[PDB]
């Protein structure tokens, strides 16, 4: 704990270091596009016309 | 028996000839031109070293109500809510995953400094004894 | 296009957003092993301490012996 | 060219030609059976 009291860089988003974790790759399509942007807000599609 | 990149069934079964690895037929031709390595493991590999594992996979059998063109489309529809509903938690997953090692990380790196101090601790302390 | 089309741009997205989700399981699984790692690692570093600390507090008596005698 | 409603009106247009073919397949097969009887 003392160790980490005076830790050097101390981030613990120390993730900057880590790769970076990279947008959803559909940007030639704009089908998943649309898809993640409504999918986080969890909001879902109507089930089909009923 | 699933490509391992798909996780279920290959429906054009096909394992590439230089890896141990099968794959889904468009999905690994696609993937193959677009990285150009086996996604495995990283390692290169061409389109045409795929080999056609074809056995006639014709077995997928119809379940009661997805039997019906209505029935197919509807769980065509809450299947693609659950395809996206999976991937979408793995995207936030590898958040929080990767979030929690760099945590991780950066506890190691300050056991690591506790642990080369204490040594020069302990060396001190023998090499006093020494005396 | 109607039918066939449909089912070909299906086939095509089902394909993208299962780049993508491998693209998350291929990260998660090099984030596990980094884990496999980590985790086990400061387990470790708290061994090594513990062992030091004992070698420490062991010189510390046999120094503490030598100046009882002296 | 698709449909940027991707799942939600790709849904909707798989649907709407998938029931305007079955129902081609309907109207097709209804003045087939009225010429058999016309026969």
């Amino acid at each position: 704990e003392e160790e980490k009291r005076r830790s050097t860089k101390l981030p613990s988003d120390y993730l900057r270091e880590m790769p970076s974790v990279r947008a959803p790759k559909f940007d030639d399509h704009p089908v998943l596009k649309t898809e993640y942007e409504r999918v986080r807000n969890k909001e879902p599609m109507a089930p089909l016309d009923s | 028996m699933f490509c391992s990149i798909s996780g279920t069934v290959p429906e054009q079964g096909v394992v590439s000839t230089k890896s141990g690895h099968l794959f889904e037929k468009s999905l690994i031709e696609k993937y193959v031109r677009e990285t150009g390595k086996c996604p495995v493991t990283g390692e290169p590999l061409s389109t045409e070293d795929l080999l056609p594992l074809k056995v006639n996979k014709t077995v997928k059998p119809r379940t009661a109500p997805a039997t019906s063109i209505p029935g197919l489309l509807s769980l065509f529809h809450d299947e693609w809510d659950a395809n996206m509903l999976e991937l979408h938690n793995t995207r936030t997953q590898l958040h929080q995953t990767r979030q929690e090692l760099s945590h991780a990380l950066y506890q190691h790196d300050a056991a690591t400094r506790v642990i080369a101090r204490l040594l020069k601790e302990r060396d001190e302390a023998r090499a006093a004894l020494a005396d």
